[PDB]
Parts: structure tokens; C-alpha cells; sequence
């Protein structure tokens, strides 16, 4: 039970904020 | 004079001359700039050389002090108020690039000149002035008071709200939008002048000019937040507003509302206030996430803007489908009917992002419709048009988990075949689109890939020749994932020959200052895990490699410690990168690992990794202690009293994953330490029962502290009993949940110890203990027997009678099972 770097999926709304 | 000089490099720069011109000027700085403002003050001649100036500010202002500087700024502070429009935009320029190079305390004279100006008879000077002050307020951060000003907020506000009133748009734009900048700091002034503020806003709702609207959206949009009980008294006939300036033309506008829905969906209100306007709402949020000319620019290098009005409404609608839930879709549904199957496809995909977009929030209302749906999304996956493809890719894994629950045949093996084909797709953002969506169903749907990895191997190490850059960090995600939701039944000879040799060259290839090794050794720490001592061949590098990559970002972190001037603070990632490999290296390795641990200088590195500043790369070396415990404690052991104090003061809360990993690695720890542990739990005993009774902790953090707790009871008990009257109430409640794994047999031995030691305590809440007796479903042949001893302790203690009596409170498979399988 122990516990990254990217989550570089695909979004088609992302915000920047 | 030598002016004239000048004045031919000028009226020169105004194809190949041009060049030579340029770095002629840019190089004349260094003997310069008082000729500059001087043409510009003393048209697109004298026009050129302010643009020139402000970019000979902007590249090297250090090099400028008071000779220059202060006539710059006397010169072009007089000339504020040009009637040349071309001139005084280029002083404007000006003015407010030297206000923020040079901070404000350089340039004190300034804006109390500016807010004088506003009050000028001579309307240039006035519209001069409320340009540059407006640009000064938004282009500074820090915000603005009394100080800077040389005037009370509480005389400046007001005079703002009074120009809300002038003839001329572009002032009154001026107006708000210096007002605006005062609503996030919620300062005094504004907050007392507050009912004007609104009272003016209201008034200026329905101007002309689209640039007042803009800034009344984006001052709507933000009282919202900071000061709601103001607003709510006029909430409906103001969401109208907002709804009519969504569909309003002039895109700047209706996006700069649509930010309203985002907002003021987060605010609990929202629901109750809104249901009344949902019928107009939903229709006009759909309408918006189409798509327009967008087309022309995005099939010819493929990017439009980052935020606009189609992904505002699809995020309006992801919050909406979230906030409401199955009560939206009486509201969408039938708009849905009209969107899915139709001919013109830029209509088709809207539908098609509508429908991904209220996943998550709609899940269980559309859960009926899916069986027609999910196949209609599957033969869409092949649309002639790469749009209408990459999209039902990302609309499709966000009902990734539906059709993973249903039989294998019906959905997971014709989404996954079809998926497997578009993420070999012709064009990038369908193979984006198709491998993140893959890597989803991965996730998911886990061993009933194992048919497939012959097939998923292919596809993906395939891409490593086709993808570039951009959607190659996708395929690792998508590689690492498969390991993770696969594990050892990659580890196949067969297997390891296609995917590990791409691997390496990335992995020669790639130098050690390289940002591209982020996703490719998470990519290489899961693989690692999965084979299992199928890596054996590359372990030796591998090791190497990261040992040296957290010795030098420690060695570099020193060394900037010591001289922050004279040397560089490391990019601490590549670390975080390289201990979670060695920790992956340690669990799919094991004991094959120990060699390696022992020659290298891991254990006094991971020494200085756990007192780091940084939590994540605390974190990364508490799990990498546990997996090295669990490998090799041989090497481990000569250091857990340097070990104990740091895991105990690390044992803290508001840091959630560091903690985890700390309850974590104490508890496998105490397995190797044996008796030993003893003189180490006063260290993490208390604050372990603060963390398992602290409410609002995560399911994933009690239940490790749980765990933890039990196995240090079991090896300890004399030491850890005496506290036992505390934690068993959250205890029970936490791994009544858990399955009947190791975890669990190591924890509930751990308690059936400190029982037999300590009875008293556990009496009173003795029904939390027989909940979690009736969780087991197998027990070891002696477990069982230690539950036994300890429930009839009870029924003799207690008595017949009494405890006829206290079983009364048991559904009635818990007392079944505690009394066919027990004999209580």
C-alpha cells in the first residue's frame, strides 16, 4: 500500500487558470 | 549636430537594409537613449524611435540611471496628453513599460500625477491618464493603497465610480476596469463604497460599447466570489443578464460571462437558485460548444487559443452535470436526440463532447442509455473526419468503467480493437486523443487485457517509431500504465524483447540534465515492477543511473544552500523521478536487489532525501525505506535508530502521501525489527492514534495507520496495549472494509496480542470487534482460535444471560457467523 510526474492526458476543455 | 546622425538610422528603419539598421541601433546604446525621447517629444518618424526606446528599457534598463531616466519621464509625463493619437499611444507604450521595469519606488512621482490628470479639462490628458493608470493597476500583482497614490482609496474610489457617468465609452471602460482591480483585494474602500459600486455597475449593464459590458461581466464574475450577499438580493433578474450576454455577439464578451457559470457553480447557493433557469441555460451552453471558423485554423500547424468560449461552456457544463446530477438530463437529454446522429458533422462532435463533457456528473441517470450509446460511439471512432474521431476517444473513456463492468465481449473488445487503431491514427490529435483514452481503459479495465498485450504491444512500441515529442510523453504514460494494470503477465520473454529495447535507446539517448527523463523513468519504474526478475539483465545501469541522479541533485542542492548567489537551486523532479524507480526496483526485484543496495551509497543518500524540504521528495524515500525493508532489511537494520525519529516527525497529517508512506514504511519495518522495535514506539505511537481518531483523513491513510498500529502491537505488545482503550473504534471501523489479504492477518493478530494482555480495554466497545471478527471470511487455522479464546473470554466473563443480551443488536449473518463459526 504505498504511494505521479505527468497527468499529460488529453482534455478538450483545460483550464489555464 | 550628432542628432542628425541620428535621424537617418531612424527614417532608415522605416528587407535586407532593415537588419542592417537594426543592430546598428540596438549597439549605439552603449554611448544614447536622451536623443531617443528626444525626437519623439522635440510622426511615424518620431513614432519609431519612443517604440525604440521602450524596447532599449525593456532589454537593458540597469544600464540607463538618472541622467537619461529622469528626462525620459519629465518629457513624456508632459506630453501625456498629445492630440496626435499615434504619439500619445506611443508615450502611453511608454510610460507604463518604464513603471513596471523600474518598480514603483523608482518612479514615486508618477501615479499621484496620473491620478491628478483624470480630473484635466483637456479630454486627451484625461483619456491619456486613464489609459496608462489602468495599465499600471492590472500589471502589478501587488495591488495598490494610499502610499503610492497620495490620496485616501476613500476619495480615489468614488472618483473612479464617478466616471462611470462620462459621455465618452473609452473612459468609462477606464473606469470599471480600474475599479475591478480593487474587488480580489476585498479593500476597505471599495467595500464601503460597495452599493454604489453595484448601483453604478447596473447602470452601465446595458451600454453599447463591448469593452464597458466586458469589464461589468468580469466585475459580476468576481463580486460573485468575494462579496455574495450584496449580489444574491438581485440574483435572478441578474442571471438573465448574464444569460443574454452569453448568446451576446462579440465573442470577448460572451466568454467573459460564461466564466459566470463556472463561479458561481461553485458556490453552494447555486443549486437552488438556478433550477428555474436551467430550461433557457443548458440549450445556450450547448450552442457554444460548436465549433465556427476554429475549423479553417485547425485542420492547416494545428492550435487555436487555450481558453475560449467552447471550452468555458463544456467546463460550465462538466460543473452543471456535477452540481445537479440526474436532474440534468431532463434539461439535455432530448437536445442530445437532436445531437448525436445528424448529418452535419460540426454538429455531430458538439453533441459528442456534450455527452463526455456530463459523464462524471450524469453517470448513474445514464447508465439506462449506454447500451445504444456505446456502440454508436464505437462506429464513430472510424468518422471520416479526424474531429469527430479524437473526441468520441476522450467522450468514450470517460465511460471507460461502464464498459468495463459488462461482459468483455459486448463492449471492451470492440472499443479496445478500434482504440488500438486510432492510436496509430494518421493525424496528432487523434493519436493523442486515442492513446490518452487508451491508457484510461487500461486503467480500468485491468487482467481482462491480458487476451490482448500480443496486440497491445504491438500498437504501442510501434508508436515509438511514428509519434514525435509531443504525443510520445503520452505513450509512456499509456506504456507504464499497461505494466501497472497488467503486472507479471507482462513478464513473458517474449514480452520484454519488443518493449524493452526501444526503452533503452530514449534511455542512452537522453542525457542526465534531460526533463525528458520525467516521463520515461515512471514509464521505466513500472515496467520494472511488473516483470519481476524478468529486468534482471538492465537492473545495473538502471540502479546506477538513479543512485548518481539523487547524489548530484543533493550534492547540487548543497552547494546553492551554501552560496544561493553563486550557484543554481536543482530541478528536485529528477530525483522524485529517480527514487520511485529504485523503488520499483526494489519491490519487482526483491531480494535480488541486496548487491546493489549493499556497494552503493543509497541508505546514506535516502538519509538526507527524508529531510528534505520538499514533501514529494519525502514521500518518494519513505516508500523507497519501505520497499528496501520488505527487499533486504540485512542492510537496512544498522541505521533504524537514525531512521525512527525522522518517520515520527514525519508522521504529520497535512501532509497526507508523506504520512501514508511513513505509517507505511514503520509498519513493515516492526515485521524485520521483531522485539527490537520496543524502544522506537514511544517515537510514533501517540501521533499514530491522533492520526487514526482526526477526522475527514482518507480511507487510505486510517487504513494503513491501522495496520500499522496492529503490527506493532503484535511484535510489542506490552508497550502498545496500554493505549488499546483509544484506537479501536476507528481501528474496526477501517479494516471491517479491507479483504482477508496478509495485511490484514499481520493486523488482527497485532490486536489479538495486545487483547490477552490488556482485556480491560476493549469491553466497552467490544461490538467494534465482533463487526471486524465478522469481516473475516478465512482465517488462519490459528487466527481463527485466537478470536475463539478471546469471545469466549467474553461469554464466560459476561455470562449467558448477558450475552443472549448483548446479541441483540447483530444482523443476523454477524451473530450466525460468530456463533456457527466461532461456537459462541
Amino acid at each position: 500500500e504505498k504511494n505521479k510526474r505527468g497527468g499529460n492526458r488529453f482534455e478538450p476543455y483545460a483550464n489555464p487558470t | 549636430q550628432g542628432l542628425q546622425q541620428i535621424l537617418q538610422l531612424l527614417k532608415e528603419s522605416q528587407t535586407t537594409i532593415q537588419r542592417t539598421v537594426q543592430q546598428k541601433l540596438e549597439q549605439l546604446n552603449q554611448y544614447f537613449n536622451n536623443y531617443l525621447i528626444f525626437v519623439l517629444t522635440k510622426e511615424p518618424t518620431r513614432s519609431l524611435s519612443g517604440l525604440i526606446l521602450k524596447n532599449n528599457v525593456k532589454a537593458h534598463f540597469q544600464n540607463f540611471p538618472n541622467g537619461v531616466t529622469d528626462f525620459i519621464k519629465s518629457e513624456c509625463l508632459n506630453n501625456i496628453g498629445d492630440s496626435s493619437p499615434l504619439i500619445r499611444a506611443t508615450v502611453g507604450i511608454l510610460i507604463t513599460t518604464i513603471a513596471s521595469k523600474g518598480e514603483l519606488q523608482n518612479w514615486p512621482d508618477l501615479l499621484p500625477k496620473l491620478c491628478s490628470l483624470l480630473d484635466s479639462e483637456d479630454y486627451n490628458t484625461c483619456e491619456g491618464a486613464f489609459g496608462a493608470l489602468q495599465k499600471i493597476c492590472e500589471d502589478s500583482a501587488e495591488i495598490l493603497d494610499s502610499d503610492v497614490l497620495d490620496r485616501p482609496l476613500n476619495i480615489m474610489i468614488p472618483k473612479f465610480l464617478q466616471f462611470f457617468k462620462h459621455s465618452s465609452p473609452k473612459i468609462r471602460s477606464h473606469a470599471v476596469a480600474c475599479v475591478n482591480q480593487f474587488i480580489i483585494s476585498r479593500t476597505q474602500a471599495l467595500m464601503l463604497h460597495i452599493d454604489s459600486f453595484i448601483e453604478n455597475l447596473f447602470a452601465l449593464a446595458g451600454d453599447e460599447e463591448p469593452e464597458v459590458r466586458k469589464n461589468v461581466c468580469r466585475a459580476l464574475v468576481m463580486l460573485l466570489e468575494v462579496r455574495m450577499d450584496r449580489l444574491l438580493p438581485h440574483m435572478h433578474n441578474i442571471v438573465e443578464y448574464m444569460l443574454q450576454r452569453t448568446q451576446d455577439q462579440d465573442e470577448n464578451v460572451a466568454l467573459e460571462a460564461c466564466e459566470f457559470w463556472l463561479t458561481l457553480a461553485e458556490q453552494p447557493i447555486c443549486k437552488d437558485v438556478l433550477v428555474r433557469h436551467l430550461p433557457k441555460l443548458i440549450p445556450v451552453l450547448v450552442n457554444g460548444m460548436k465549433y465556427s471558423d476554429i475549423d479553417i485554423i485547425l485542420l492547416k500547424d494545428d492550435t487555436i487559443s487555450d481558453w475560449n468560449l467552447r471550452k468555458c461552456s463544456a467546463a460550465a457544463l462538466d460543473v452543471l452535470a456535477n452540481v445537479y446530477r440526474d436532474e440534468l438530463l431532463p434539461h439535455i437529454l432530448p437536445l442530445l436526440k437532436e445531437l448525436l446522429f445528424h448529418h452535419e458533422w460540426v454538429v455531430k462532435e458538439s453533441g459528442i463532447l456534450v455527452l463526455g463533457a456530463i459523464a462524471e456528473g450524469c453517470m448513474q441517470g445514464m447508465i439506462p442509455y449506454l447500451p445504444e450509446l456505446i456502440p454508436h460511439l464505437i462506429q464513430c471512432l472510424s468518422d471520416k473526419k479526424a474531429l469527430v474521431r479524437s473526441i468520441t476517444c476522450w467522450t468514450l473513456s470517460r465511460y471507460a468503467h461502464w464498459v468495463v463492468s459488462q461482459p468483455p465481449d459486448t463492449y471492451l473488445k470492440p472499443l479496445m480493437t478500434e482504440l488500438l487503431k486510432r492510436i496509430l491514427d494518421s493525424n496528432k490529435r487523434v493519436q493523442e486523443a486515442a492513446c490518452s483514452a487508451f491508457a484510461t481503459l487500461e486503467e480500468e479495465a485491468c487482467t481482462e487485457l491480458v487476451p490482448y498485450l500480443a496486440y497491445i504491444l504491438d500498437t504501442l512500441v510501434f508508436a515509438f517509431s511514428k509519434y514525435q515529442h509531443k504525443n510520445l510523453l503520452i505513450l509512456y504514460d499509456a506504456i507504464g500504465t499497461l505494466a501497472d494494470s497488467v503486472g507479471h503477465h507482462l513478464n513473458k520473454p517474449e514480452y520484454i524483447q519488443m518493449l524493452m529495447p526501444p526503452l533503452i535507446q530514449k534511455w542512452n539517448m537522453l542525457k542526465d540534465e534531460d526533463k525528458d527523463l520525467f516521463p520515461l523513468l515512471e514509464c521505466l519504474s513500472s515496467v520494472a515492477t511488473a516483470l519481476q526478475s524478468g529486468f534482471l539483465p538492465y537492473c545495473e545501469p538502471v540502479y546506477q543511473r538513479c543512485v548518481n541522479l539523487v547524489q548530484k541533485t543533493l550534492a547540487q542542492a548543497m552547494l546553492n544552500n551554501a552560496q544561493p548567489d553563486q550557484y543554481e537551486a536543482p530541478d528536485k523532479d529528477f530525483m522524485i523521478v529517480a527514487l520511485d524507480l529504485l523503488s520499483g526496483l526494489a519491490e519487482g526485484l526483491g531480494g535480488n536487489i541486496e548487491q546493489l543496495v549493499a556497494r552503493s551509497n543509497i541508505l546514506t543518500l535516502m538519509y538526507q532525501c527524508m529531510q528534505d524540504k520538499m514533501p514529494e521528495v519525502r514521500q518518494s524515500s519513505f516508500a523507497l525505506l519501505g520497499d528496501l525493508t520488505k527487499a533486504c532489511f540485512q542492510h537496512v537494520k544498522p541505521c533504524i535508530a537514525d531512521f525512527m525519529p525522522i518517520l515520527g516527525t514525519n508522521l504529520n497529517p497535512e501532509f497526507i502521501s508523506v504520512c501514508n508512506n511513513a505509517t507505511w514504511a514503520i509498519g513493515e519495518i516492526s515485521i524485520q525489527m521483531g522485539i527490537e522495535m520496543q524502544p522506537y514506539i514511544p517515537m510514533v505511537l501517540h501521533q499514530l492514534v491522533e492520526i487514526i481518531n482526526r477526522p475527514n483523513t482518507p480511507k487510505t491513510l486510517l487504513e494503513n495507520t491501522a495496520i500499522t498500529i496492529g503490527r506493532l502491537g503484535y511484535v510489542c505488545p506490552q508497550e502498545v496495549a496500554p493505549m488499546l482503550q483509544q484506537f479501536i473504534r476507528p481501528w474496526c471501523t477501517s479494516l471491517r472494509n479491507i479483504r482477508d489479504n496478509e495485511e490484514k492477518d499481520s493486523a488482527f493478530r497485532g490486536i489479538c496480542t495486545m487483547i490477552s494482555v490488556n482485556p480491560s480495554g476493549v469491553i466497552q466497545d467490544f461490538i467494534f470487534f465482533c463487526d471486524a471478527v465478522a469481516s473475516w471470511i478465512n482465517p488462519k487455522d490459528d487466527l481463527r482460535d485466537m478470536f475463539c479464546k478471546i469471545l469466549h473470554g467474553f461469554k464466560n466473563q459476561v455470562g449467558d444471560e448477558n450475552w443472549r443480551r448483548f446479541s441483540d443488536q447483530f444482523p443476523l449473518p454477524l451473530k450466525e457467523r460468530l456463533a456457527a463459526f466461532y461456537g459462541v
